[PDB]
RNA sequence: GGCAGCCAACGUGUUGGCUGGGUAGGGGAGCGUCCUGCAUCCGGUGAAGCCGCCGAGUGAUCGAGUGGUGGAGGGUGUGG
RNA sequence: AAGUCCAAGAGUGCGGCAGUGAGACGGCGGGGGAUAAGCUCCGUGCGUCGAGAGGGAAACAGCCCAGAUCGCCGGCUAAG
RNA sequence: GGUGAAAAGUACCCCGGGAGGGGAGUGAAAGAGUACCUGAAACCGUGCGCUUACAAUCCGUCAGAGCCCUCGACGUGUCGUGGGGUGAUGGCGUGCCUUUUGAAGAAUGAGCCUGCGAGUCAGGGACAUGUCGCGAGGUUAACCCGGGUGGGGUAGCCGC
């Protein structure tokens, strides 16, 4: 029947994106994409079978229109009165890793394997990262024509 | 009246074809 | 297997729920320790909990004919009896009722090695 | 206030737990050349005679 | 001639508790929370033997497209070509050439790619 | 090599000696069936043009007719009053491939 | 691929075609319980009841299939 | 005049047994109201819910698609 | 209400103040011990197997890793037309009944189990429809004779 991933059926791999000047949405969906494994034939839905993503230059993410100035990223403290609020811009330079990261966790499931999946994700601000033992081979956003 | 107004313009969906229950 | 002997403690004026909780204390431990466990334990259901297990070393002692110091209290429990209902008045006529609670002592010490 | 729901048998169990007796802490003594277990606590008074080793 | 109805009774009663096995609560234990539990049960087994068709084919879907993707092409297009081309297996099948051996797979893709046409994109 | 083999409207991945449990066929047990090709695998070459994988048939054998896993079906809506209790076990039979 | 309702054809059990969501409600055909006429069968070499195992039927349900417990009565057919 | 016509499971008459006689929203035509109401009252070989499961509308009786005999780890589509 | 066929109702020994038990005996059986035939469920433990302490669960269902048990085969651990147990994880998923236009409803009812609890009966009643007997006829009521369910009984009643 269909094939269904044994024990020591997976294997992952160290991929690192490269941040700068791309689209925040377009890095953070391609990354929610081979975080999730979804470039696997061997997918399904059930195991947490993604890959390891390293983001490099998370600061020089690219964020189009106006959105460094109006929009908004939400906190609530739980006691009345305790929402705050940061714009792109102030969570640039405050510490800007989160910024790009903030992206990915809001697409990836929202379940118990997403909090698993999440693990793989390293985001760094600067050019460079502690991963090398690892061999990252980097990783280009590419469009499959039609 | 933001509840009816909201809730009577959920029916100009496309989904919804200009109509919907209770308008 | 090790060769066991059992006793027995049936009709007990004692709720088993309030048995137990001294029961927890001694179960899977040599007779002479659990004997000083129960002996120094300050709830009164030691007292009927403690004679069984007297009682169940005896029978080694004296039906098995094997050595007092080897006896380990493997397996004790605490089985509900029957109960007795009584009537508490209360007030402005109304009446609750009481439970007289009872157990069953059960216990089965076995002769391991040292 | 009156409970709204019979409760239930995990949520029962879970503080029918906590409704537990300790075991006391015993050392050993010497009275009429034999050893007997006691509580820490009463190791003088039987160690002068003033409790009922049975 | 009385009957005692309870020869009858407890059939029903057996039945429905052993079905209700390994239900977590009270729903293992008492006849009617169990039969109410029974209600569901059934009522989802039908609801998922019926969804299960449609949760194999969209498992089988997206093995096909990563697999189609890693050898350059999309899936739409993929059994776009496939059709055109005459050769006529599922998507379950399909799904276990993606997974076992990708030499063939990667053979199919080569034969939609060349039975398909010079602009997708045309008016035709 | 192996085919992908044609029957009771699916299709089979299949190896010679390989046994799989299809839909009913009217062939006594014993009895050698033919079944029509949607694809064959020969090592690195595979077969998908339409007329010469109709030349290949996959020949199997009969070994068995049997019923599948017995089905429980109790409708029923709320508030209604309306239950509907039938079951269903669906018949197969078992066969073991011999030759592509 | 399996079932069923209405109808048709040869013909006298098949095949074929259409159809088979459903409350109030109408109609049809059945499962299980007990008591009994008549007929058969089983049972201290262990009946019923209960607890299981392994199975079965389209449903109520079945197990003159099997073990454990049990200790004196039961099954089936055809009517009431 | 034809069509459907191994069906609409259609008309009409007689009889046995009924339940129903609190309806809802949406489209179109209107009265009452302020050309207000998720208001109220009528018309409609209009629809759906009632008595409707499945897909879409985030969730969402009455809107759009489509009417569940059962099974399948096959394919094509509808609204979206 | 129910020990057993029969009290043969547990002598004697041991732990315990007794209650209760453990040996020994009685008995076909003590899974029959004067708390006694069978001994279900609710409810309460103890032992083992799997699981569970970053997780928002009408408590299931469908897919499912890992572990445990079992049946075959080849062989000596890995598959198989397998079967069980438990289930990390993923998709879907608003109790039952009443009554309502419409209730998962924050409308009613229900703590749980076991036993019980609701269209029955009388009548030459009425109407309709099956089935049977006789048929331009059909049938008796009270009653009388029969240890019986059988036989007589023309008064009436319905059709004409
Ligand atoms: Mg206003
Ligand atoms: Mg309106
Ligand atoms: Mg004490
Ligand atoms: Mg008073
Ligand atoms: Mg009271
Ligand atoms: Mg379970
Ligand atoms: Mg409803
Ligand atoms: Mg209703
Ligand atoms: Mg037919
Ligand atoms: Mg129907
Ligand atoms: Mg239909
Ligand atoms: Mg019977
Ligand atoms: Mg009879
Ligand atoms: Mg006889
Ligand atoms: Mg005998
Ligand atoms: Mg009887
Ligand atoms: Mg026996
Ligand atoms: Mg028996
Ligand atoms: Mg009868
Ligand atoms: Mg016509
Ligand atoms: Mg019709
Ligand atoms: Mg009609
Ligand atoms: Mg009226
Ligand atoms: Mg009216
Ligand atoms: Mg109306
Ligand atoms: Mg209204
Ligand atoms: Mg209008
Ligand atoms: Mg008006
Ligand atoms: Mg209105
Ligand atoms: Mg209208
Ligand atoms: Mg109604
Ligand atoms: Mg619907
Ligand atoms: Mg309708
Ligand atoms: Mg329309
Ligand atoms: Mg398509
Ligand atoms: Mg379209
Ligand atoms: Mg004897
Ligand atoms: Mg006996
Ligand atoms: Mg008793
Ligand atoms: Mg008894
Ligand atoms: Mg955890
Ligand atoms: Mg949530
Ligand atoms: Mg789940
Ligand atoms: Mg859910
Ligand atoms: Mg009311
Ligand atoms: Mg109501
Ligand atoms: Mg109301
Ligand atoms: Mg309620
Ligand atoms: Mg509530
Ligand atoms: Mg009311
Ligand atoms: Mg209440
Ligand atoms: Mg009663
Ligand atoms: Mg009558």
């Amino acid at each position: 029947p269909t094939y269904t991933p044994k024990a020591g059926d997976t294997t992952r791999s160290w991929y690192v994106i490269d941040a700068s000047d791309v689209v925040l949405g377009r890095l953070a969906s391609a990354a929610a994409t081979l975080l999730r494994g979804k470039h696997k034939p061997t997918f399904t839905p059930n195991v947490d079978g993604g890959d390891f993503v390293i983001v490099i230059n998370a600061d020089k993410i690219a964020v189009s229109g106006d959105k460094l100035t109006k929009k908004f990223a939400y906190r609530h403290s739980g006691y009345p009165g305790g929402l705050r609020k940061r714009t792109i811009g102030e969570l640039l330079e405050k510490h800007p890793t989160r910024v790009v990261e903030n992206a990915i966790i809001g697409m990836l499931p929202h379940n118990k394997l997403g909090r698993q999946i999440q693990k793989k994700l390293k985001v760094y601000a600067g050019p460079d990262h502690p991963h090398a033992a690892q061999q990252p081979i980097p990783f280009e956003i590419k469009q499959v024509a039609q | 009246a933001k509840r009816g107004r909201k809730k009577r313009d959920r029916k100009h969906s496309k989904a919804n074809h200009g109509k919907r229950p209770n308008a | 297997e090790f060769p066991s002997a059992t006793a027995k403690a049936r009709y007990v004026r004692v709720s088993a729920t309030k048995a137990r909780r001294v029961i927890d204390l001694v179960r899977g431990k040599s007779v002479e320790e659990a004997l000083d466990i129960l002996r120094w334990a300050p709830q009164a259901a030691s007292e009927p909990v403690a004679k069984v297990i007297a009682s169940a070393a005896a029978n080694a002692q004296n039906n098995e004919g094997l050595d007092p110091s080897t006896l380990v209290v493997a397996t004790v429990y605490a089985d509900e009896g029957p109960t007795a209902k009584r009537i508490r008045p209360r007030a402005q006529g109304r009446a609750f009722r009481i439970r007289k609670r009872t157990s069953h002592i059960t216990v089965i010490v076995e002769s391991r090695p040292p | 206030a009156v409970p709204k729901r019979r409760m239930s048998r995990a949520n029962t169990r879970s503080r029918r737990a906590q409704w537990k007796a300790e075991a006391p802490g015993l050392v050993t003594v010497s009275v009429a050349g034999q050893q007997r277990k006691v509580p820490r606590r009463l190791l003088k008074a039987a160690r002068l005679g003033l409790v009922d080793l049975d | 001639a009385r009957v005692k109805r309870a020869l009858n009774a407890q059939k029903k009663r057996r039945t429905v508790l052993k079905a209700s096995k390994g239900y977590r609560g009270q729903r293992s234990r008492l006849y009617r929370k169990a039969k109410e539990q029974q209600l569901h049960s059934l009522t989802y087994a039908y609801r998922d033997r019926r969804a299960r068709k449609g949760e194999f084919r969209k498992l089988w879907i997206s093995r096909i497209n990563a697999a189609a993707r890693a050898n350059d092409i999309t899936y739409n297009r993929l059994i776009q070509g496939l059709k055109a081309a005459g050769v006529e297996v599922d998507r379950k099948n399909l799904a276990e050439l993606a997974v076992s051996d990708p030499a063939a797979f990667t053979a199919l893709v080569d034969v939609a790619r060349a039975a398909l046409p010079e602009d997708v994109n045309a008016p035709s | 090599t192996y085919a992908i083999v044609k029957t009771g409207g699916k299709q089979y991945k299949v190896a010679a000696g390989d046994v799989v449990k299809v839909e009913k066929l009217d062939s006594e047990p014993g009895a050698s069936v033919s079944l029509p090709v949607a694809l064959v695998v020969d090592g690195a070459n595979v077969t998908s043009k339409a007329d010469d994988l109709a030349k290949v048939a996959v020949t199997a054998e009969v070994l068995e007719h049997t019923k599948g896993p017995k089905i429980r079906i109790h409708k029923f809506k709320n508030k209604t009053g309306y239950h509907k209790r039938q079951g269903h076990r669906q018949q197969l039979t078992v066969l073991k491939v011999t030759g592509i």
